[PDB]
């Protein structure tokens, strides 16, 4: 479909993207809520730019061409007409991710994202390389481009007055692959039945509680009746990761935070779908309901387990996980929102 | 042994509606999502065992108990 309404369109996520997240959250009937996606990324995503992962602390870019990517001169960065100490606590972090398999290369962009560039403002013009713009940099910056035999432009700068032409240097993969903006999950709601397999190996052996008093038994239960609060026990347990989240999961060598089982198999599930469409991985960690420095972003993008997306303030978000957590989907919070006076739960909250 | 975070957190999936108390029909809708069809008569029994003061619901001091098991 594409997109169906203002709020897919809002979100930022490209549409072929969300169509696999649509479909994901369907397949494995959960409500999967997210951050805003910049709409500078949007583009980068859709045509398999390159997606960052909790290494990378470098500060990202909003202007120029270089808008949407991370640059390794952290004043080409979004951090611009900052100073020392900014500037400067920006330089470890640039630093700080290239000691880990992070490599820096060469901007070039696409026909595409050049034609958006200049769509959007970002580029107010540009000799037929010699871009112009309005932003504050561009006072103490110079720019221009160069086309290859790829199809590519070639971005390259100096400093006003000062002299030669650099290309403008932007972090990637080891593979490579420059980075922009991951999709940030904001949470995961699954629903109850998602646990039964999990509870059963965990108590069970995998079988159903008729069939394990059969199997291991003889011809007021209290022995079922133990069972049961067994299964509903794991299953509890299983749904909100309590053994999960107590330590870190890591993908290949990146660290990937707390996540429950779910929660990842979710992950992997999206960034299928999204490799189905033309996209590298776009979720690259867990959710916010475990970020220790959590987020106050005000509005978040919801998708249903029955595929309906919309937009919902924190107000009409405590609403919705009521009603859903009515139909068995089930929902945990961070952490840190209760002694704060954040909390998205209207109960006791106590012993 | 878990702790008194985690066991709210899983107390949250069973007491699905706003109150902080588990009652039948919360545990029979838990029960079968966790594939377990049960009949009134079971679901009383699991909450009759769990139910230390006998008001017909399972509270969070009670819970701990079923979890600490
Ligand atoms: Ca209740
Ligand atoms: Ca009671």
């Amino acid at each position: 479909a594409g997109y169906a309404n203002a709020a897919d369109r809002e979100s930022g996520i490209p549409a072929a993207v969300l169509d696999g997240i649509k479909a994901v959250a369907k397949e494995k009937n959960a409500t999967l809520m997210f951050r805003l996606v910049n709409p500078h990324s949007t583009s980068l995503i859709a045509e398999g730019v390159a997606t960052k992962g909790l290494g990378v602390h470098a500060k990202s870019s909003d202007w120029g061409l270089q808008a949407g990517y991370i640059p390794v001169n952290p004043n080409l960065s979004k951090l611009f007409g900052r100073a020392p100490e900014v500037i400067a606590r920006a330089d470890n972090d640039v630093n700080s991710s290239l000691a880990h398999g992070h490599t820096a290369v060469d901007l070039t962009l696409s026909k595409e994202r050049l034609d958006y560039l200049r769509q959007a403002g970002l580029v107010t013009g540009m000799a037929d390389g010699v871009v112009a713009s309005n932003h504050a940099g561009y006072e103490q910056f110079e720019f221009r481009v160069k086309e290859t035999s790829d199809g590519r432009y070639a971005v390259q700068y100096r400093r006003k007055g000062g002299d030669d032409f650099e290309a403008v240097k932007v972090i990637g993969n080891a593979a490579g692959i420059p980075l922009t903006a991951d999709i940030d999950m904001f949470a995961i709601m699954p629903h109850l039945s998602n646990f039964r397999d999990s509870a059963r190996s965990s108590v069970t052996s995998g079988d159903s509680v008729t069939d394990y008093l059969a199997r291991t038994r003889r011809a007021l239960d209290r022995e079922r009746i133990d069972l049961l609060w067994k299964i509903a026990r794991a299953g509890a347990r299983s749904a909100v990761g309590t053994e999960a989240r107590r330590q870190f999961r890591y993908d290949g060598d990146m660290n990937i935070g707390v996540i429950t089982d779910f929660e990842l198999e979710v992950r992997n599930a999206l960034n299928r779908r999204a490799h189905a469409v033309g996209a590298q991985d776009v979720v690259q960690h867990g959710t916010e309901q475990n970020n220790p420095f959590p987020e106050a972003d005000e509005k978040i993008f919801v998708v249903s387990a029955t595929g309906e997306s919309q937009m919902l303030t924190r107000g009409q978000l405590k609403e919705y996980i009521g009603q859903q957590r009515g139909e068995g989907y089930v929902f945990y919070e961070n952490r840190a929102y209760g002694v704060a006076g954040k909390s998205l739960f209207d109960d006791g909250l106590g012993a | 042994t878990d702790s008194e975070e985690e066991i709210r957190e899983a107390f949250r999936v069973f007491d699905k509606d706003g109150n902080g108390y588990i009652s039948a029909a919360e545990l029979r809708h838990v029960m079968t999502n966790l594939g377990e069809k049960l009949t009134d008569e079971e679901v009383d029994e699991m909450i009759r065992e769990a139910d230390i003061d006998g008001d017909g619901q399972v509270n969070y001091e009670e819970f701990v108990q079923m979890m600490t098991a």
